[PDB]
């Protein structure tokens, strides 16, 4: 680990300088020396605030929401320092974090970041109020490079099928809870009970981890399979038959 | 109450008053008992449809 700190009361110029310093040391350690590096950035909205500061110092006319127009290209400069390169065995991977002002997706910061990133992970207030330590809401989230990150040579072959099935049945389960909200429990079928029970056990086990439980990928897939086994064999519409024969029993 | 609103339905409640012995008109008791049974089935079916 190579750590950098910059408190709030520090100079703004330190704030704008720091992430580039981090990126350059990452580049040195990853490319000039054969390493795979995971860079983590926290709260780039403050970086944008420092950018506003320096813009105000130079007396350039503000634009949208008091942000200079060229902040897009600036953020692009702070991005696009990732991916693998031929002639080297290393890699770099950026995982920044942002503070959304008042849950507004159309605010310039998150919108532009989405325009120059390949996915996003959401965090929902209701889940935090539900005392689930990881508050991740996996529904609006999406990763654009799933198809290549996993596979048989990778963690396991059944991974993609399991993931898709889990997502779809969770969506159906949320819909079924909405159904129950009016129709009443007595008007439900066995399938609806299966969906509700699966949903409940899913937030109980799959989502909750604990502040220190380091789960291996195989363990996560095993938990997913155990949860899947609740439904009977036929409802696994997203699962190819061969994988079902191999793993379901 | 099958939904948010309540529906009206009925039941064939056999109150159970004794029938009438009609032993005057040549006393075809078999015919009268058969007639009573058939009309009882008719009444039950009609109550269901109602």
């Amino acid at each position: 680990v190579c750590l950098f700190l910059n408190l709030a009361n520090d100079p703004t110029i330190e704030r704008i300088i720091t992430p580039r310093l981090a990126l350059t040391t990452a580049e040195f350690l990853a490319y000039q020396c054969e390493k795979h590096v995971l860079v983590i950035l926290t709260d780039m909205s403050s970086y944008a605030e420092a950018l506003r500061e320096v813009s105000a110092a130079r007396e350039e006319v503000p634009g949208r929401r008091g942000f200079p127009g060229y902040m897009y290209t600036d953020l692009a400069t702070i991005y696009e320092r990732a991916g693998r390169v031929e002639g080297r065995n290393g890699s770099i991977t950026q995982i920044p974090i942002l503070t959304m002002p008042n849950d507004d997706i159309t605010h310039p910061i998150p919108d532009l970041t989405g325009y120059i990133t390949e996915g996003q992970i959401y965090v929902d207030r209701q889940l935090h109020n539900r005392q689930i330590y990881p508050p991740i809401n996996v529904l609006p989230s999406l990763s654009r490079l799933m198809k290549s990150a996993i596979g048989e040579g990778m963690t396991r072959k059944d991974h993609a099928d399991v993931s898709n099935q889990l997502y779809a049945c969770y969506a159906i389960g949320k819909d079924v809870q909405a159904m129950k909200a009016v129709v009443g429990e007595e008007a439900l079928t066995s399938d609806d009970l299966l969906y509700l029970e699966f949903l409940q056990k899913f937030e109980k086990n799959f989502i909750t981890q604990g502040p220190y439980e380091n789960r291996t990928v195989y363990e996560t897939l095993d938990i997913g399979w155990q949860l899947l086994r609740i439904f009977p064999k036929e409802m696994l519409k997203r699962i190819p038959q061969s994988t079902l024969s191999e793993f379901y029993p | 109450n099958v939904a948010g609103v309540t529906l009206p339905v009925f039941e064939h409640y056999h109150e159970g008053t004794d029938s009438y012995e009609l032993t005057g008109l040549a006393r075809g008791g078999e015919q009268l008992a058969k007639l009573k049974r058939n009309y009882a089935k008719a009444v039950e079916l009609l109550v269901e449809l109602a």
